[PDB]
């Protein structure tokens, strides 16, 4: 459905961009 | 019927562990870790798998016919019949949510079939791996029991309950389990209680302010509430030591009549 | 939202759903957002409220229309969510503002 | 005198099967090296990583 | 002569009529097959057979008919009524009505014997021979019976390979195996196997099978048998009754009633072809090596070269114990393999997995999504958290629970169902409306690629189908990568394209479904 | 008499047997049935006719690993075992009217004797029954089996094994529920000397008779330790009615109303009985509100805090189906009560300590063994008086077979042959009746 993709666009908190001293170098 | 009081004492200490012995008193939660993420913490199975089992479910063992010992109903997991696993907290002595001996009686006052021990930097918890994970993720993690800063699910190497904190407030850990994630300010867990390493990083919430700590803390300190601020669970400790003495001596009416 | 500066304060609209309007958050005051002033029965239309450190999206803020016995303005349960204030005077402009869309606020006391 | 006073023999095939069935963790070789190397650090006065 | 009545049986759940007026008479020795859909209340039965807590009927009632000791405490078949006991006082003939007329509950209940679904009844620590052991041990023969005994029940089930083996570490149909041997070892006056084949083989189902008919109707006790597999129901007993929605729909010959059953099933769907892109996984030489001091080596995997393809259905058939699990854990990066390389192609770049760590094997890892063979769900819990809280879903709770309304309806329940399903506890569902929950977890979060270990096994041909198609639809439509070990060939042929042969830790060749079949047979 | 108190018999189902029996009637030093099993646990000896032919054809004498290459002979004991049996009555027959009993078990490999008592009442201990025993089956072997004048020896050390060397019956094939006098923890500690295992093999895994058993020895110890002497004669006879026997049905109604609870629920049910019943009354209410209490009857709480605890180990065991919990539970609830009342727990911090003591002897690498071989003869152990070891009882008759230390593994010979008696199988029952016997001359 177009809400659930809204909520999936809208609220997905992606690891890698939240937690980059882990994730990232 | 009996009312019962929990703990002596005026002081937020007193009141604290009152709350924590209270069955009926609902903890305030801090944080919102899944079940799954504490099931991962605790590595001791993969989530999303079976429950290992050490005997077939007590529908299917045998038993002798047991009038009292059939009237206490058992947990789920003994129901089905899983393997006894633990948890183990380490809790600062600057003003730690919750501490060895207050964990214990609590644990021993809300919780059914828990073997609880306590150490002075230590404090392990075991049930059946389901209900343990229930209880774990629900009261243990989820509450003002915890702290990600002064206390730390952890296993094997424990030792920083009386040193200093760190430049975060964090206890200090030799296997650094958790980690302080400064972009976000808050508490990840690198590896399990055990000190293997995790492959995804869980996060746990943001350290406790130290002011709350303060008020929610259950340890009683010179720059925090004194005991010497509580007269009156001094009073209780003498009383007991006394009523011990006397019953030591001579168990009689007569000779607590100086009590 | 600014009020700490100037005299209007702007709120970004951040998701909406027919009665449910959420704001923006921002990730660097959203420290010590513990919970507060958590309601105690139903909510009442017109309540703006910030969810706390419990749940996952703390620091958003919103605001609904309606009134409901269970969720709060943002979606989150009453343990999750703290109330800091109330629209007084003017509404009906909540529900024909598009997402990413600023609205200015003015404190009455 | 002292050789004798200072000898004490243990087996170690119950300790093995308690280890695999009720612990868990299976046992070889391996493992068994490891182990004799662990005591044998630790056996006159040692400390393993402390 | 006659061994068990069953009355005018209703049993409710709160306004729920799981079962109603179901009524059956069954004698000393005959083999009776219980048919129905999923969910019609065939596990709800046998447990109400079997005297279970929670399982007591509302309206009707159950009777037993056995013979008795009343000092020497043993029951026994309603045969040995009349015979001179080895104890003093004989065997007085009772008709123990259950859920009443106790003083002879206790015995009776250790003469009856189930085989839980999906559950395994053994003590997980104490190898293969030592359960049946203590099995036979347990009541009944002596320390030579019972040795021959269990050596010669070993080898009905086909355990050699694994006698000293820890029953802990045994693979699904191998634990079923012992929980079958085991449930033999105690002489009972009626067998109730529910799904006694379980998710196994053919040839491994065969060998049960034949095990059940030498070793319960040899001795004359009467089974009741729920497979909801045609094929052995019909095999097996020579009365069945047919059930649906606790409603006794047939009851007759076993044949007519499994000819009834099968003029109501509908046809596969057969997907349209879908094109892959790329290659995804890659793995060179990955073995999996469970080494004792005690036991010998286990080569679980024994060096499986394998390449997977982005929008693809790839199928892992073989007999059981082949290494099929093994492979799927290697796959999800749950199980680290003793050697060999294994790469994930995130974007462009291959990450080098068995390596742990956020850097790494984390990486990929948050896109992967396995559905274990022996699954679980938080029985603490509703459904509606064990979607959403216990997982962590990206979303506030008040848009959890439509986001969980639309998954179960996707992974193939109605809205009605759905709506109905959400405030329940696991404990209160089917085992197939739980395997279906526990997809239904896995597909929430939407991952890359997703392991599909056994996704049937417990559900019909129209459960089957229904799950089949909604692998196929969310393929179509989010470009999720399948991995499925599986042993029913038809759902083989109609949803993987590329399947693999799995033989003793071997991967055999690699081909199309029908061309994996034709080489089986 | 000199004791006014009374109480209500109740049974293992929670049923009234008897009212108003005085407190003297369960006495062991007026109990008839405690005096029997008293003499029963001294005369009887289990001989291992299996081990012994197993021990001569290998020549497997002298211990762990020992094994005399030579030395080996090939009898059949087993075969014989009633030629056997009958040789040893006839050696160990005193008088006719005698009871003398050796009686066959498992089909021969084992022997149940029964030393008559005209021999130890002409001795100073107990060790008696064994050493006339071994001398008996000695004598028996060496001339049933026409065994040469240089094997004796070999006969001797399969029978009894390492004994003038090792002060002890190590590598022997005879054995019975007390060790040697010289291996005791203290004067008088003969009597604790039975494991909580051998207690639940001998009930039968009866939760409240193998309750029942711990505490009548435990107690009949504190009895002959001197302890239960005066003063001290009251708290012991009311801990043995309210923890052992189930006086006024405490520990039953205290599971009862536990069903579903935790160990809170049992302190707090316990405290509410105990002041419904006038045990405890209010000392004084603090500033901080926390009404202190005080004992109106110290002995009366001691005794109902002791089947409070007895109940809580039920109702936590229970509830886990594991006997892993017992230390922790004791501990806690005392300490739970002693901070929640102002009160002295029971045994006054003693049950307390030995919990502390059960804790790191069974939970830890520098633990040792599980609770099923918990006994009063330990320095572990011995701490408190007949308070901490029953209520292990309880927990060890709830496991659910998760324990390595299973009654089935370490007392199967002992439950075969003490299992026989009929105030060994039910002692709750049978020491009931012998105090109902005993009603009407106090
Ligand atoms: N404790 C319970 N409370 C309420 N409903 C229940 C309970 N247990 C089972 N049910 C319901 O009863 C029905 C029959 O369940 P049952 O386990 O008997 O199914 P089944 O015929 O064995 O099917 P399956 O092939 O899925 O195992 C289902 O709708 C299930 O949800
Ligand atoms: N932890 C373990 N230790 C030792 N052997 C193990 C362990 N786990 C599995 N095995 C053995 O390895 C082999 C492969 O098991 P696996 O689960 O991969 O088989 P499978 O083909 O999936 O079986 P099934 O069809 O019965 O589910 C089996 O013989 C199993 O008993
Ligand atoms: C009787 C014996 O206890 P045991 O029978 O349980 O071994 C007794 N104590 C022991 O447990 C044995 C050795 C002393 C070890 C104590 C070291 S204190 S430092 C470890 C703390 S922790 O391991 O509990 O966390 C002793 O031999 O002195
Ligand atoms: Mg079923
Ligand atoms: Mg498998
Ligand atoms: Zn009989």
């Amino acid at each position: 459905r177009l809400f659930l993709k809204a909520l999936k666009e809208k609220f997905e908190e992606d690891p890698k961009e939240k937690y980059t001293k882990f994730y990232t170098f | 019927a009996y009312t019962p009081q929990f703990y002596p004492g005026a002081t937020k200490v007193a009141e604290n562990r009152r709350n924590h012995l209270n069955p009926n008193y609902e903890l305030e939660k801090l944080r919102e870790i899944p079940d799954e993420d504490v099931v991962k913490i605790m590595g001791h199975r993969q989530p999303g798998e079976d429950y290992k089992t050490v005997h077939p479910p007590l529908e299917e063992m045998d038993f002798v016919e047991d009038y009292a010992r059939d009237l206490v109903e058992p947990l789920n997991g003994a129901k089905e019949g899983h393997r006894v696993r633990y948890i183990q907290f380490a809790d600062s002595m600057y003003f730690a949510p919750a501490q060895p001996y207050d964990r214990s009686r609590s644990y021993m006052s809300r919780l059914r079939g828990v073997d609880a021990g306590t150490l002075s930097g230590r404090q392990v918890v075991e049930c059946r791996e389901s209900d343990l994970e229930e209880f774990s993720k629900n009261i243990l993690m989820d509450t003002e029991l915890f702290d990600p800063a002064t206390s730390g699910m952890r296993g094997a190497t424990v030792h920083g309950h009386s040193l200093r904190l760190d430049e975060n407030g964090m206890m200090f850990d030799a296997l650094q389990r958790c980690v302080f994630d400064e972009k976000t300010g808050h508490v990840m867990y690198v590896k399990d209680q055990v000190g293997k390493p995790l492959d995804a990083p869980v996060d746990v919430g943001e350290p406790i302010p130290e002011a709350k700590l303060r008020e929610i803390t259950t340890i009683y300190r010179n720059d925090g509430v004194a005991m010497r601020a509580d007269p009156d669970v001094i009073e209780v400790v003498k009383r007991i030591h006394r009523a011990r003495t006397l019953g030591g001596y001579i168990p009689t009416n007569e000779t607590f009549k100086g009590l | 939202t600014g009020l700490t500066t100037k005299r209007i304060g702007t709120l970004k609209i951040y998701f909406k759903h027919d009665d449910i309007s959420m704001f923006e958050r921002d990730w660097d005051y959203s420290k010590g957002l513990l919970p507060e002033n958590t309601p105690e029965k139903s909510i009442d239309s017109g309540i703006i409220a910030v969810t706390n450190m419990v749940k996952k999206y703390k620091g958003y803020i919103g605001v609904r229309t309606s009134s409901n016995d269970k969720y709060g303005p943002t979606g989150e349960t009453f343990e999750g969510t703290n109330i800091v204030g109330k629209v007084v005077k003017n509404s009906e402009i909540l529900k024909s503002v598009k997402q990413g869309e600023n609205i200015y606020i003015l404190e009455v006391n | 005198w002292d050789d004798i006073r200072r000898t004490v023999i243990v087996g170690m095939d119950t300790a093995h099967s308690v280890l695999e069935k009720r612990l868990g963790v299976e046992v070889t070789p391996e493992t068994i090296n490891e182990y004799m190397h662990t005591i044998n650090h630790s056996l006159p006065g040692g400390a393993v990583v402390q | 002569m006659l061994l068990l009545e069953v009355k005018n049986v209703s049993k409710s759940y709160g306004d729920t009529e799981v079962l109603k007026n179901v009524s059956f008479e069954l004698n000393e020795g005959d083999v009776m097959g219980v048919l129905g859909r999923s969910g019609a209340g065939k596990s709800v039965l046998l447990h109400m057979l079997r005297g279970m807590e929670g399982y007591e009927p509302t309206s009707g009632q159950i009777i037993y008919h056995v013979a008795y000791c009343p000092h020497c405490e043993n029951v026994e078949a309603p045969s040995q009524v009349g015979k001179k006991c080895e104890c003093e006082t004989e065997y007085v003939a009772k008709s123990v009505d259950f859920w009443n007329n106790n003083e002879i509950t206790y015995a009776l209940k250790k003469k009856i014997a189930i085989m839980l679904q999906r559950t395994f009844a053994l003590y997980g620590e104490k190898t293969v021979a030592e359960n049946i052991m203590e099995a036979l041990t347990a009541a009944g023969y002596e320390g030579k019976d019972a040795t021959e005994w269990a050596l010669n029940l070993i080898k009905m089930v086909k355990l050699e390979h694994r006698v000293a083996h820890i029953s802990r570490d045994l693979s699904g149909g191998e634990k079923q195996r012992v929980v079958l041997a085991r449930q033999i070892a105690k002489n009972p006056v009626i067998f109730l196997a529910d799904e006694p084949t379980g998710t196994l083989d053919p040839k491994t189902a065969k060998f049960v099978h034949n095990a059940l008919t030498e070793a319960v109707i040899k001795h004359n006790i009467a089974m009741v048998i729920t497979s909801h597999w045609p094929e052995v129901i019909e095999e097996l007993c020579q009365k069945a009754i047919w059930l649906d929605k606790g409603e006794m729909r047939l009851v007759g010959e076993s044949k007519h009633v499994v000819e009834e059953f099968m003029k109501t099933v509908t046809s596969m769907k057969e997907f349209e072809k879908v094109e892959v892109k790329d290659e995804l996984l890659k793995l060179e030489n990955v073995e999996k090596r469970y080494v004792s001091v005690d036991r010998g080596i286990v080569k679980a995997v024994d060096g499986i070269d394998v390449s997977i393809n982005e929008k693809e259905i790839f199928g892992l058939v073989g007999v059981s114990g082949a290494g099929k699990t093994t492979l799927s854990k290697i796959i999800a990066a749950v199980i680290p393999p003793s050697k060999g390389n294994y790469e994930f192609r995130l974007a462009d770049e291959w990450v080098d997995m068995t390596k742990v760590g956020p850097l790494y094997r984390g990486r990929a890892k948050r896109y992967i999504g396995m559905l274990f063979q022996e699954y679980s769900l938080y029985p603490h819990r509703t459904i509606l958290y064990n979607l959403t809280e216990s997982i962590g879903l990206e979303m506030p709770g008040e848009f959890a629970k439509m986001k969980a309304e639309h998954t179960l309806v996707s992974v193939g329940f109605t809205e009605e169902e759905a709506e109905n399903m959400l405030e329940k506890h696991p404990s209160e569902l089917s085992v197939g409306e739980k395997h279906r929950v526990a997809l239904a977890q896995v597909l929430i979060r939407e991952p890359h690629l997703i392991l599909l270990d056994e996704p049937t096994g417990t559900m019909d041909p129209i459960t089957r189908n229904q799950v089949a198609e909604s692998i196929q639809k969310s393929r179509s439509e989010l470009d999720q990568t399948y991995v499925i070990v599986s042993h029913d060939m038809d759902f083989v042929l109609n949803v993987c394209d590329r399947a693999a042969l799995v033989r003793g830790g071997k991967i055999i060749k690699t081909g199309k479904p029908d061309e994996i079949v034709k080489i089986l047979s | 008499v000199k004791y006014e108190d009374k109480i209500s018999l109740y049974d293992a189902k929670g049923n009234l047997v008897a009212e108003n029996v005085p407190l003297e009637a369960i006495s062991p030093l007026y109990n008839p049935t405690i005096k029997s099993m008293v003499k029963n646990i001294k005369r009887t000896v289990a001989v291992n006719l299996a081990g012994i032919e197993g021990t001569l054809a290998a020549g497997k004498i002298g211990g762990k690993g020992c094994q005399v290459p030579g030395r080996t002979l090939d009898i059949s004991a087993v075969s014989n075992a009633q030629a056997i049996a009958d040789e040893v009555e006839k050696i160990l027959k005193v008088s006719e009217d005698d009871d003398t009993a050796v009686k066959i078990i498992n089909g021969g490999k084992q022997l149940a004797v029964q030393v008559p008592t005209a021999r130890l009442e002409v001795a100073a201990e107990y060790s008696v029954s064994m050493l006339s025993t071994a001398m008996a089956l000695k004598e028996a072997l060496i001339k049933t089996f026409n065994i040469d004048m240089f094997d004796g020896s070999t006969v001797h050390a399969a029978i009894v094994g390492n004994y003038p060397q090792v002060m002890d019956y190590a590598g022997g094939n005879i054995a019975s529920l007390l060790g040697a006098p010289s291996m005791m923890e203290g004067l008088g500690y003969a009597l604790r000397n039975i494991p909580v295992n051998h207690a639940v093999a001998t009930t039968k895994k009866n939760m409240m008779n193998a309750i029942a058993f711990s505490s009548v020895m435990e107690q009949t110890a504190t009895f002959e330790m001197g302890d239960a002497v005066g003063s001290f004669e009251r708290q012991h006879l009311l801990g043995l009615a309210y923890q052992g026997l189930n006086a006024d049905n405490l520990v039953i109604d205290f599971i009862k109303a536990n069903a579903k609870g935790t160990v809170g629920s049992v302190v707090e049910t316990v405290i509410d009985r105990a002041i419904a019943d006038g045990v405890i009354v209010v000392d004084k209410t603090m500033s901080s509100g926390f009404n202190m209490y005080k004992p109106a009857d110290v002995n009366k709480w001691n005794a109902y805090a002791a089947a409070g605890l007895v109940a809580a180990v039920a109702v936590s065991c229970g509830a886990a189906r594991a006997a892993q919990n017992v230390a922790s539970v004791i501990l806690y609830f005392n300490d739970i009560l002693e901070y929640e009342t102002g009160l002295p727990g029971v045994d006054y911090g003693r049950s307390m300590g030995t919990a502390v003591g059960f804790s790191f002897f069974s939970h830890s690498i520098y633990g040792g063994g599980g609770p099923g071989i918990f006994n009063g003869n330990h320095v572990v152990t011995r701490h408190s008086k007949g308070f901490a070891i029953p209520p292990v009882c309880a927990a060890m008759c709830a496991d659910a077979g998760t324990q390595m230390f299973s009654p089935e593994h370490t007392s199967g010979l002992v439950g075969s042959v003490y299992s026989a008696f009929d105030e060994f199988r039910e002692p709750m029952k049978y020491v009931i009746e012998g105090a109902l016997s005993i009603k009407d001359q106090f």
